[PDB]
Order: structure tokens, then C-alpha cells, then sequence
């Protein structure tokens, strides 16, 4: 059928040290997947000068290596990427991914961090 | 079955025979 | 032979008896 | 691997027991029975190492001049029970001549219990700590066999791993030079190398190599390209509950058809469910509309 | 010990056909997906095509047209083509693996600058 | 009981 398409909100935001932060993501279809009744959902954290890093996948389970301020949420169409207390090495990008059908990556969200 | 035939019931020799090659 | 009934053990001695060589059939 | 085998029944002579030369898997069950004429003689040359992993359950019954397993199946690991012989994957029953099991590979049999009984020359069964193979042993049936009705020697390496069993701490073994192989409990149901190092999360049983998917001897979950899999991705399908499969290889069973395969809950299986159809071309079962023709 | 190397170009006229080389290193080919995404300057991640350990290939339903993906197994290498190139094509070109059934692109390279224009020297 | 249900799977009549 029509490839799946993928959103997130906002496009950028700008926090201070210590506040938490959630990002949207939408997909136009379910990533469910019947058989497991998991999703098939990334997040990805790129630094800037840096290659992506896998945050997230089955939506909700976190990559090896990763903080556990990061949390990810959601099923089928809905997701939501949460930093409970943001630290200055979070400014990066962030972008959502289905790997349901082939690959799609959000737009991202651009997390910038007040100095102080 | 085979116990249906000759466990439960009693077998012809001709009944069994039938179970070979 | 002598028409009774086989259980068990007697059945799988009383089989092997009848057709020895021939053997038994599945699919 | 080998070669993916459909499942056997292997009866009265041992010609037909060739067949099994290159499975590494055997997709089904495996019952080798009725051998009445077969001596101790005709199973000295006699060995299947490429054997790793039985899908459904294995079932051994009369079968004369069998004296052990360890030589027959040194390398079968795992006993799937997808399908079950009365809710058992093992069946030994009534082996007149089998002295022990020997099966020093067994390290899992993922669903189902054990059925060893009346073999009068059998031993080496009290050595076995079965907890450490199946999740369910209260349904075990290991009755009327030598070590019930006579004092079995059961003299093992000597060493040997010794585990509990009512308080009492025993030397696990399968014959008199095969250990029961014993891992950490952080491995699991994964195993471990000779070291004691965890085998991927992925395996089952043991791997040639820790840590990785790829050197699995067999699959916790599926199986596809070399790999230990936790879910067949779209485009793949589920099959036999151990494999994936692409949809040609589920169409070219069905028009080979025995069942016509068909495509539900990303599974390739043998029937649609009760209240649904096959929709022709793209072999998806869609629910009837109103009763099913 | 798993690693990915893009070789490419760096500079390509216009017009012109853009070919990389991902040379992986501490994994099976024929067990493990390679997928190829790029990134312009200042924007996000665009998936290009896959490629899985059966040789099966899966590319971007709007750029479809132009790509082409194979590998070398016993070489251990992907290799990405792509056609008639423009200036919207100047991007850092990435190869990750596709631990596919387990995970999503885990492992990625670190990118190949590629930069279309009126070159010269 | 299993002993009859061994005895009848295993054991086959054939299609005359
Ligand atoms: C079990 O496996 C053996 C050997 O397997 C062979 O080698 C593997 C690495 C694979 O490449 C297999 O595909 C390959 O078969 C099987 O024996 C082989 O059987 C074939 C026939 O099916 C034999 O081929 C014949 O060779 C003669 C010349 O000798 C020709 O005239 C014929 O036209 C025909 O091609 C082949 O020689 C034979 N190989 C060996 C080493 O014995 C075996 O059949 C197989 N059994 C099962 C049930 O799978
Ligand atoms: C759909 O899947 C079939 C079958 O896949 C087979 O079964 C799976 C369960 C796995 O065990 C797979 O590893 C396995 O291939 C694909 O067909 C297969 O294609 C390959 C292509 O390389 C064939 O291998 C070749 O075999 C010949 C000898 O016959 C050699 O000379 C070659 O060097 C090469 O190894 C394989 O034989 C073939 N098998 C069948 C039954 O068709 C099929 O391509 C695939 N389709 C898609 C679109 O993915
Ligand atoms: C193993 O048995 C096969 C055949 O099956 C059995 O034996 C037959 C003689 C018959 O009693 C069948 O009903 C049984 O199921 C043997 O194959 C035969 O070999 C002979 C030559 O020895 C040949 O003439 C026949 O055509 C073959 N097949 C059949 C169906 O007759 C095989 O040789 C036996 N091997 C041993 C060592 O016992
Ligand atoms: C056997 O394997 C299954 C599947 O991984 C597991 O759930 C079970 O606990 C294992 N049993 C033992 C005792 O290894
Ligand atoms: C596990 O597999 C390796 C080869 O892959 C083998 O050498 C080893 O003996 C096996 N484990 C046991 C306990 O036999």
C-alpha cells in the first residue's frame, strides 16, 4: 500500500538543565505487530558532529547503554519520547522511526538547552 | 482403533493380518 | 489361532507372531 | 547446519533409519519402533551427530539390540513439544535392551513431559536431574524399569556436576563417562560455553560462541538466515513455530498440496480458523460473512 | 567488534552516478540487514534502501527509480548506486545494520560526505 | 490409558 508516513512534535524546543521533556511522535498506520502485540518503533539520538544512536525500539524498550532518564511510551499510531531531567550532553536530535514496513524516520525534534 | 478391534472386542486372525505388510 | 482378547503386551507379542518378516504397516 | 527433515517413523528394519543421514533438524516428531530382529551389532556403526533439534516429540518403542542413545544421537539438544505423543516429548517405552539413555546433549524440551517406562534393563535415569531440561517434572512417568525393581550401579565420572533432589546432593550423569552438562543460573534456559560464559539471549541449550546470535546451536524463539530471531519480520512468516518463511515457500506448499497452507496472524499454517476463509491468490484467511462454505 | 566504513567520492558532478562502498567488519552479511540513509546539511534522516541477508532489496518508494543496492558477502561489502544526480542529492550518505526480527538499525557508520556542484583543480 | 493409545496410533490397518 501507500508508504508510511511519519510526524513529530515540536520540530525544536528549548529547555533548561534539570526540566523534563516529552516529544511527540506519530505514525499514519499501526506499528503493532499481531503476532508479538509489540511495536515497531525506534528513537534515535544524534548528537551534534555524531552519528545516530539508537535510544528505543518495540516502542518502549531501551537500547543497551542508554540512561535511564530516557523513557519511551506508546502503542500503534502514538509515541512519546520522555527525558525526566535533561543534562547539557542531551542536546542532540531527536527522531522517531518505523521499521514495521521498511524505514521512516520523523522530521525530529531539535532539543536545544539555556545555559544555566 | 486396534485396541477397539481386538482389546475391547476379540480379533479374527483375518482381522489382525490386516496390521501387516 | 485362538480368537480372544489382546491387551497390551499380549497384543505386540500376538501381532508380531502373526506377521513376523512382513512386519507392521503405517502411512 | 544440515538439512530441515519432515517428521519419521522408522519401523521394522534398520534400512529405512538412513534416511535421517542429513537432518539437523527434524521438522515433526521421530518415532523409531518395532524392531524385533535387531541385535546390538546391527547399531555399533550406527550415529547421527548432524541431529541437533526435533520439532514435535521423539518416541522409542520395542526396539531389540538398542543398548543406549549416545552413540545414535550424541548432538540432539532440544525436543520443541509443538505437537505432542500424549502430552509427552519423550517416549521410551518398552525398549527391552536399553541399558541407558545417553542422550548427553538434552538440555531442553521446551513443552511437554517424559514417559520412560517398562525397560527392564534400563539405568542411568536416577543420575538425571530433569529440572534442569523441562519447567514441568511433576508430569514425568518414569516408572517399572531396572533402577524400580533392581540395584542399578550407576557409577558416574570420577568430576561430576551434583545437584539436590529432596536434600540430598547427587552426581548427574547420563552414562559413565558423560557428565550432565550444569550452567550458572543467570544463563538460563541460553546455556554456556565449557568456561561457564552465557550464550546469547536468543539461544537455547548451547552455542559455539558466547554472546552471539549467529552461533546458536538452537533458537529460544525463530530461526532465519543463520540467525536467532525474537519475531519473523514482515515479510516473513511464522512457520512451525520455530521458523520463518518468505510467502513463495507458503504458496509452494500449498499448490504442492496433506494441507493447503494458508496466511493468519503472520503465520503460514496448515488451515484458516473456524469462521474464516481463504481468499484465493493471496492465501489470507478473511472472516465468513455469515457461515463458511 | 561490529563495525561499518562508507567509501565514497566526496565530489560529484551533476547528473552523474554516485557510488559508495559499506565495508562491515565483525558480523555475517548473510544473517544481518544493511540499510543506507542520508542526511542533507542541517536536516533529518532520509531511509534510502535495505538490503537483507537473502539478498532481498526494499528502496524509498520516491527515489526507487534511481537506487540500487547489492553486496558481496564473501567481501563483507554493500554497495549503493544512485542515478542522475542533483544538488538536493549533497548529503552525509550512512550504511547501519539491520538486526532485523531482534532490532532496529543498531550499529552505524560514521558517513560519507558527498557534495554535488561546478567543481574544479 | 497410554499403552492403548500407543498400541492404536502405532499401530496401522491397511487400505484392502
Ligand atoms: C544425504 O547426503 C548425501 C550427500 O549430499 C551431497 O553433498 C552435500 C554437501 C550437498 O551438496 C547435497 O546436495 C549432495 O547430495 C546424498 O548423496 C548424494 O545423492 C545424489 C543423488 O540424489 C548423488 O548424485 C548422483 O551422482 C551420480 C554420480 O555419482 C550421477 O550419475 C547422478 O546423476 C546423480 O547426480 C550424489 O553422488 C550423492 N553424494 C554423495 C556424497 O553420496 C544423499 O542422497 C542425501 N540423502 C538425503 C535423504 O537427503
Ligand atoms: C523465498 O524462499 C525460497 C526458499 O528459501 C529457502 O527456505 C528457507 C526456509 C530458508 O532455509 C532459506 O535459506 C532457503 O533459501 C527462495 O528460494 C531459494 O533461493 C536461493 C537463491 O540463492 C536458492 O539457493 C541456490 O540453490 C542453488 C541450487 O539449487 C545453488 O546453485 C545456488 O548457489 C544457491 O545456493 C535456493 O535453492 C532456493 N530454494 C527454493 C526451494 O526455491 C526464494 O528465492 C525466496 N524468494 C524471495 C523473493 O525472497
Ligand atoms: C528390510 O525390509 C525391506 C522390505 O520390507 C519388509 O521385508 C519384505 C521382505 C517384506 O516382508 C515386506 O512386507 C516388509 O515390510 C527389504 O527390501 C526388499 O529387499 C529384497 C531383497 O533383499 C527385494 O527383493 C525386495 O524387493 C525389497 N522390498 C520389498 C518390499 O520386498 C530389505 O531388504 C530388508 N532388509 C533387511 C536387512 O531385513
Ligand atoms: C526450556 O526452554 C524454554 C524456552 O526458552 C524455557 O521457557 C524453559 O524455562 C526452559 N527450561 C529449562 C529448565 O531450561
Ligand atoms: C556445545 O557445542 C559445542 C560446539 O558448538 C560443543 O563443543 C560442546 O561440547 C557442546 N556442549 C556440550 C555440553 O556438549
Amino acid at each position: 500500500g501507500s508508504d508510511i508516513v511519519m510526524s513529530q512534535s515540536p520540530s525544536s524546543l528549548v529547555v533548561s538543565v534539570g526540566e523534563k521533556v516529552t516529544m511527540s511522535c506519530k505514525s499514519s498506520q499501526s506499528l503493532l505487530y499481531s503476532s508479538n502485540q509489540k511495536n515497531f518503533l525506534a528513537w534515535y539520538q544524534q548528537k551534534p558532529g555524531q552519528s545516530p544512536k539508537l535510544l528505543i525500539y518495540w516502542a518502549s524498550t531501551r537500547e543497551s547503554g542508554v540512561p535511564d532518564r530516557f523513557t519511551g511510551s506508546g502503542s500503534g499510531t502514538d509515541f512519546t519520547l520522555t527525558i525526566s531531567s535533561v543534562k547539557a550532553e542531551d542536546l542532540a536530535v531527536y527522531y522517531c522511526q518505523q521499521y514495521f514496513r521498511y524505514r521512516t524516520f520523523g522530521g525530529g525534534t531539535k532539543l536545544e538547552i539555556k545555559s544555566s | 482403533g486396534i485396541v477397539e478391534q481386538c482389546c475391547t472386542s476379540i480379533c479374527s486372525l483375518y482381522q489382525l493380518e490386516n496390521y501387516c505388510n | 489361532f485362538v480368537n480372544q482378547h489382546l491387551c497390551g503386551s499380549h497384543l505386540v507379542e500376538a501381532l508380531y507372531l502373526v506377521c513376523g518378516e512382513r512386519g507392521f504397516f503405517y502411512t | 547446519p544440515g538439512e530441515v527433515c519432515p517428521g519419521m517413523d522408522i519401523r521394522n528394519n534398520l534400512t529405512r533409519l538412513h534416511e535421517l543421514e542429513n537432518c539437523s533438524v527434524i521438522e515433526g516428531h521421530l518415532q523409531i519402533l518395532l524392531m524385533f530382529k535387531t541385535r546390538p551389532e546391527d547399531f555399533r556403526d550406527l550415529s547421527f551427530p548432524k541431529l541437533i533439534m526435533i520439532t514435535d516429540y521423539l518416541l522409542l518403542f520395542r526396539v531389540y539390540g538398542l543398548e543406549s542413545l549416545k552413540d545414535l544421537f550424541p548432538n540432539l539438544t532440544v525436543i520443541r513439544g509443538s505437537r505432542l505423543f500424549f502430552n509427552y516429548a519423550l517416549v521410551i517405552f518398552e525398549m527391552v535392551h536399553l541399558k541407558e539413555l545417553g542422550l548427553y546433549n538434552l538440555m531442553n524440551i521446551t513443552r511437554g513431559s517424559v514417559r520412560i517406562e517398562k525397560n527392564n534393563e534400563l539405568c542411568y535415569l536416577a543420575t538425571i536431574d530433569w529440572s534442569r531440561i523441562l519447567d514441568s517434572v511433576e508430569d514425568n512417568h518414569i516408572v517399572l524399569n531396572k533402577d524400580d525393581n533392581e540395584e542399578c550401579g550407576d557409577i558416574c565420572p570420577g568430576n561430576c556436576p551434583a545437584t539436590v533432589i529432596n536434600g540430598q546432593f547427587v552426581e548427574r550423569c547420563w552414562t559413565h563417562s558423560h557428565c550432565q552438562k550444569v550452567c550458572p543460573t543467570i544463563c538460563k534456559s541460553h546455556g554456556c560455553t565449557a568456561e561457564g560464559l552465557c550464550c546469547h539471549s536468543e539461544c537455547l541449550g548451547n552455542c559455539s560462541q558466547p554472546d552471539d546470535p549467529t552461533k546458536c546451536v538452537a533458537c529460544r524463539n525463530f530461526y532465519l538466515d543463520g540467525r536467532c530471531v525474537e519475531t519473523c519480520p514482515p515479510p516473513y512468516y511464522h512457520f512451525q513455530d520455530w521458523r520463518c518463511v518468505n510467502f513463495s515457500f507458503c504458496q509452494d506448499l500449498h499448490h504442492k498440496c496433506c494441507h493447503q497452507y494458508v496466511i493468519h496472524n503472520n503465520k503460514c499454517i496448515p488451515e484458516c480458523p473456524s469462521g474464516y476463509t481463504m481468499n484465493s491468490s493471496n492465501l489470507l484467511c478473511t472472516p465468513c460473512l455469515g457461515p463458511c462454505p | 567488534q561490529v563495525q561499518l566504513k562508507e567509501s565514497g567520492p566526496g565530489l560529484v558532478a551533476p547528473s552523474q552516478s554516485l557510488s559508495i562502498t559499506c565495508t562491515v567488519s565483525g558480523f555475517p552479511l548473510t544473517a544481518y540487514g544493511v540499510n543506507w540513509v542520508r542526511q542533507p546539511p542541517g536536516k533529518g534522516l532520509e531511509w534510502l534502501g535495505m538490503i537483507w541477508g537473502d539478498g532481498n532489496t526494499d528502496y524509498n518508494s520516491a527515489l526507487k527509480s534511481r537506487l540500487s543496492i547489492s553486496k558481496d558477502n564473501s567481501k563483507s561489502q554493500v554497495f549503493l548506486k544512485m542515478n542522475s544526480l542533483q544538488t538536493d542529492d549533497t548529503a552525509r550518505y550512512y550504511c547501519a545494520r539491520d538486526p532485523y526480527g531482534s532490532k532496529p538499525m543498531d550499529y552505524w557508520g560514521q558517513g560519507t560526505s558527498v557534495t554535488v556542484s561546478s567543481s574544479l583543480v | 490409558t497410554f499403552e492403548d493409545y500407543l498400541h492404536n496410533v502405532v499401530f496401522v490397518p491397511r487400505p484392502s
